């Protein structure tokens, strides 16, 4: 990796989210997107480090403050779509081929801290919030499929969540020290998804019936000792971080226990090892991987950007390189690999963008 | 026989071996699974990457201003800033669960210890060329895990009746799980409202599967083996004959052979004894109930007067004990227990935040809803109010000297009613079959669609 | 009446074809059930046999929501009607009896009940 450009947006506000569009055709340019302040900004990546400004939106409301976004598409139109949201607890679906805000969803009773689309159904949007709940939307039929929370959901702000590779289960993390598994291939859930596609308001006087899933298929407060602010699956293992300056690699149950047989009362976790790094003990600092999940990259409170190679075995001897640059001193809030891992964008507490290239 | 210094050295040498042995086991167990995990990725990611090859997604294209610079001498870019048209947000709301009734909330390992013992054990055996000089060495090296004795037996280391292993047992041992773990009050097992265990007096008025069921059924049936047989199933009006010969919260009082006088908890606590009490039936302190014919919403009726709802097992005449069909009934004084709340609507308040609106009219003094939440000790309310003050907020409401009901985490829709010093509703805590509950009542008539308020201040004078 | 109302369980707005936000006629809201059968299972102290009956009884007492002593007799008769099949199929007849006897020691049901029910159950077991 070599650093080969650095951009600064005019607003001087922290950039909390960055996300490459992993739906680009083979041959189309690598586009990524940025959120911060009350703006959403798209960029095309070119050769020799050139980063080309494509579009940018600003919320009519001045006190919006976008924390996250995610790319999906419209099956029946092949247009990319960008979902974004933040502290006003509102989701917008932006259609960049048309420059509209085409949908929006009011509902979460507080700030949305993350957004993730379903790996295989472009229309299912999961949103994580400061109201202590997840929420799974079906954006085609405009229906709220399910609220993940309640008597055994998160006792406090939910900071992050992630679908597994196939789209069968979600894991979530948040300020209560807890990570949680929510299956969505129960008969109940798949049934609620189907039912949600069928919902036609023009043919009834009854509001669609949203699943109140009060109970996680598994819970634990035993990996970290402080709010948990990023979590992503690595296979059927789980990677998660707090502020104790280490990404932890763990699985629910005992060592040989199978993720799909883990029972909602299992009380064992198995820690497979961790990745070490320093000076990242402020909250809300997220990591990521490739589409192929061979590379793991995490940025710093002082401008440092780590990249581990998940190809090895043990975390201890995990191949780690530390990308650095004299000019990058801002805390890195999030990173993103282009689908083909060729590029690595990091964004910062100071409006700055840093593009790294492989080879 | 080898010498204490020696043995304790072995403890250390061996423990430190086993530990280090198991350290490597797992070392690989992990290495093993990180791989068998990787294939899983590969095989699945490919599936995704296939699906993505099928698709043909349109490229994003170029379009008030926004600029972007570049701390690497790249040309300033400038572009049109599009505005997303305003959308309205709703007020803040944190997750809560729906209640229709209050809910109570309260305020070197063994696996290896054994290997080391048998390790040590084999050396004491291999000596000749379960000992006691061994447990002593282990106690030396881990004096915290116990003494010799306590380890000497740690090492050495509730029937069912429908299953194959049904012992033959006492009758009070077949009914134990039931007797303790059941609420005479709500008729539920391990109920969600009543933590105190029922006193002993509150539950008194072949193969094991047969012997047990016998020693149990005789406690209830005694000597009528004609019936003891009919029930036991496969024995006889004989055979059984043959097997024979070989404001303070209320809590029920149980002081046998003691009158409910000045030493009785109920009388000290200023409460009436209730049906759940184990005192005489003659008890001068029981509450009679009313013999009203109907209504029961005036000082005329003794129950209403004493701020009680009617009791379906004492007020046999007002209509309170019949018609478990409708929530409209002769007796207007059992709205809480039967749970006959009014439809409420939730919309952003006209003052602040969320508020609550009644959907159909309502007369002066009519019941609107119960205010429900979790019951918690006065100390839990403390601890919790520390965390709450951050919010300049509170949905704590005193129930009595011992309990607070907190609607923060769970409750029902009347919790969205806002405070006012000029309310159209008020809160009255009533006794209801031995439970204090909060009933929200209208203060003056109220019309379709009005917003609901009551004065949080009295619910806060637990002085 | 002329205003904009929201469902109390999702905060989505009410399309006009309502009023009615009684998405909490939940006499026995779903989670309270799941919570209860979970809490029983948590005892290391009770057969899987006396559990499955406690679970089923509770779900039963919750669904109809009896509140008086003078309902218990009819409640047992009701329990066996509606949950009788399972009590049989799951092999829980004897435990069910220790239940019926316990409910007697607690002074809720009569003796004519504590078998008028055992009758109706076998009278049902054989129906299979
Ligand atoms: C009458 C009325 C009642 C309710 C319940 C609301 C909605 N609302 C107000 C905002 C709010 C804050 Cl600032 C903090 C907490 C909160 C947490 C979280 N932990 O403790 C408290 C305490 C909670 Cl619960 C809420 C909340 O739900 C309303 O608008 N009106
Ligand atoms: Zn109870
Ligand atoms: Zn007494
Ligand atoms: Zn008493
Ligand atoms: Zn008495
Ligand atoms: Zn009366
Ligand atoms: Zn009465
Ligand atoms: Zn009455």
């Amino acid at each position: 990796f070599k650093c080969v450009n650095s951009l600064k947006e005019d607003h001087n506000q922290p950039l909390f989210g960055v996300q490459f569009n992993w739906h680009s055709k083979e041959g189309d340019p690598l586009v990524f997107a940025t959120v911060g302040s009350n703006r959403v900004t798209l960029y095309e990546c070119h050769s020799q480090g050139e980063i080309r400004l494509l579009q940018s939106y600003v919320d009519a409301d001045a006190d919006e403050n976008f924390y996250t976004c995610a790319w999906t598409y419209d099956s029946n139109t092949s247009h990319p779509l960008l979902a974004v949201a933040g502290s006003r607890g509102i989701i917008r679906i932006i259609n960049p081929i048309t420059m509209q805000c085409i949908k929006h969803y009011v509902g979460h009773g507080n700030a949305i801290n993350e957004l993730k689309f379903h790996p295989r159904d472009p229309n299912l949007l999961l949103s994580v919030s400061k109201d202590h709940a997840l929420r799974l939307w079906n954006i085609q039929t405009d229906t709220l499929v399910a609220i993940f929370g309640g008597v055994e959901g998160h006792r406090d702000e939910v900071l992050s969540a992630d679908y597994d590779l196939l789209g069968e289960k979600i894991m979530s993390c948040g300020m209560d020290h807890s990570l949680k598994l929510w299956r969505i291939n129960s008969k109940r859930m798949m049934n609620a998804i189907k039912e949600s596609y069928d919902y036609n308001p023009n043919k009834t006087n009854r509001p669609f019936i949203s699943q109140k899933i009060h109970f996680p298929d598994f819970s634990t407060r035993d990996i970290h000792r402080n709010y948990v602010d990023c979590v992503r699956w690595l296979g059927d293992l789980i990677l998660s971080k707090s502020c104790e300056n280490a990404i932890v690699c763990w699985k629910p149950g005992k060592m040989e226990d199978d993720i799909d047989k883990i029972k909602p009362s299992e009380s064992n976790v198995t820690i497979l090892g961790r990745f070490d790094y320093s000076q990242c003990d402020i909250w809300y600092m997220r990591f990521s991987m490739d589409f192929w999940q061979k590379m793991l990259a995490l940025g710093n409170q002082v401008g440092k950007l780590y990249v581990w190679d998940l190809e090895v075995e043990d975390p201890h001897k995990a191949k780690c390189t530390t990308l650095t640059h004299h000019k990058c001193g801002a805390a890195i809030r999030q990173t993103s690999f282009s689908r083909d891992s060729s590029i690595l964008i990091a964004v910062c507490d100071d409006a700055s963008i840093w593009r790294w290239d492989r080879l | 026989e080898k010498g204490p210094i020696c043995w304790r050295k072995r403890v250390k040498s061996e423990y430190m071996r086993l530990r280090q042995l198991k350290r490597f086991r797992r070392a690989d167990e992990v290495k093993s699974m990180f791989n068998s995990n990787r294939q899983k990725i590969q095989e699945r990611t490919e599936i995704l990457n296939q699906e993505w090859k099928q698709r043909r997604i349109q490229p994003v294209h170029i379009m008030r201003e926004c600029s972007v610079t570049s701390d690497l001498d790249f040309p300033k870019q400038v572009i049109p800033l599009k505005t997303l048209n305003a959308v309205a947000s709703v007020p803040i709301m944190y997750s809560w669960s729906p209640l229709q009734q209050n809910f109570m909330v309260e305020d070197i390992n063994d696996e290896i210890f054994v290997e080391l013992v048998n390790a040590l054990g084999q050396l004491d055996r291999r000596d000749e060329k379960p000992s006691d000089k061994i447990f002593e060495a282990i106690s030396s090296m881990f004096p915290d895990k116990g003494t010799a004795e306590e380890l000497k037996e740690k090492y050495k280391e509730t029937p069912n009746i429908d299953g194959p292993n049904a012992k033959s047992v006492q009758r009070e041992q077949s009914l134990h799980s039931f007797h303790t773990l059941f609420c005479r009050r709500c008729f539920k097992y391990d109920c969600f409202l009543h933590p105190f265990h029922a006193t002993p007096n509150t539950y008194k008025r072949w193969s094991g599967a047969e012997a047990s069921m016998f020693r149990v059924l005789i406690g209830t049936y005694y000597d009528n083996f004609c019936a003891i047989a009919r029930l036991i199933g496969t024995k006889t009006c004989r055979q059984v004959y043959e097997f024979r010969v070989k404001v303070y919260n209320y809590q029920p009082c149980d002081h046998p052979r003691q009158p409910c006088d000045n030493s009785c908890p109920c009388v000290i606590a200023q409460n009436f004894c209730e049906k759940f009490c184990q005192c005489s039936s003659e008890c001068q302190n029981r509450f009679p109930g009313c013999r009203c014919k109907a209504q029961c919403n005036t000082k005329q009726c003794p129950c209403y007067l004493a701020v009680r709802e009617c009791d379906p097992d004492l007020c046999l005449t007002c209509g309170a004990a019949d018609h478990w069909d409708s929530k409209n009934v002769s007796c207007k004084n059992c709205s809480i227990q039967r749970g006959s709340k009014k439809h409420l609507l939730l919309a952003p308040s006209d003052v602040a935040g969320w508020g609550i609106f009644i959907k159909d009219p309502v007369q002066k003094n009519e019941f609107i809803s119960e205010y429900c939440g979790e019951i918690i000790s006065q100390d839990e309310a403390d601890r919790r109010g520390k965390v709450y003050d951050k919010y300049m907020c509170s949905f704590l409401f005193n129930l009595n000297n011992d309990f607070v009901v907190d609607a923060t985490r769970k409750g029902n829709k009347i919790r969205f009613a806002n405070h006012s010093v000029n309310p159209n509703c008020y809160a009255k805590v009533m006794m209801v079959n031995g439970d204090h509950r909060i009933g929200i009542f209208a203060k003056r008539a109220i019309q379709t669609g009005e917003e609901l308020f009551f004065d949080y201040r009295y619910s806060q004078a637990d002085a | 009446h002329n205003r904009l109302y929201f469902h109390s369980d999702t905060c989505l707005p009410l399309r006009p074809q309502e009023m009615e936000v009684d998405d909490e006629d939940e006499k026995d809201p779903e989670w309270l059930r799941e919570k209860t059968i979970t809490q029983i299972e948590e005892f290391s102290d009770v057969n899987e046999g006396e559990k499955e009956v406690m679970k089923l009884w509770n779900l039963h007492v919750m669904k109809h929501g009896f509140i008086a002593d003078n309902q218990m007799n009819h409640a047992c008769m009701l329990f066996v009607e509606n949950y009788g099949q399972k009590i049989i199929k799951k092999n829980l007849c004897r435990n069910f009896m220790l239940h019926l006897v316990s409910m007697h020691d607690f002074n809720l049901i009569s003796i004519m009940s504590i078998d008028k029910a055992v009758t109706k159950l076998r009278e049902m077991q054989q129906k299979l």
